[PDB]
């Protein structure tokens, strides 16, 4: 495989998003404090999220008869079909 | 809020080893209602 195959992985392998700012977020939302358990759950509903939209994206992108990086256009227009799917909120 | 690990992980996910910066940007903003709504969902339930 090729080296970039393999930081591709790691990449996602350990890419997460700061509890800080999930927990901040949250909390700032309820008033009350929230527990370790809801932030990290909280990361993994919203890493599955960003997949879905990347992954879209990554589509429309290829459909459109063009090559990465993602830009905007495509990552709204991804947003719209995932909702015609029902497939996010 | 979080950038770089949004662009580890939009690169984790088949997107450019380094994306573009609006794009990270609107995806931030996403993820934030993503959060919200599922935090305000969440609460009824």
């Amino acid at each position: 495989f090729s080296e970039e195959q393999l930081n591709r992985y790691e990449m996602y392998r350990r890419s997460a998003f700061p509890k800080a700012a999930i927990k901040r977020l949250i909390q700032s939302i309820t008033g009350t404090s929230v527990s370790q358990n809801v932030v990290i759950a909280m990361s993994g509903i919203s890493k599955v999220f960003v997949g879905e939209v990347v992954e879209e994206a990554l589509d429309v992108c290829e459909k459109w008869g063009e090559m990465p990086p993602l830009q905007p256009k495509h990552m709204r227009e991804a947003v719209r079909r995932l909702k015609s799917k029902g497939q996010i909120p | 809020l979080f950038s770089k690990e949004l662009r580890c992980m939009m690169y984790g996910f088949g997107d450019d080893q380094n994306p573009y910066t609006e794009s990270v940007d609107i995806l931030e903003d996403l993820v934030i209602e993503f959060i919200t709504e599922m935090t305000h969902k969440a609460m009824s339930i």
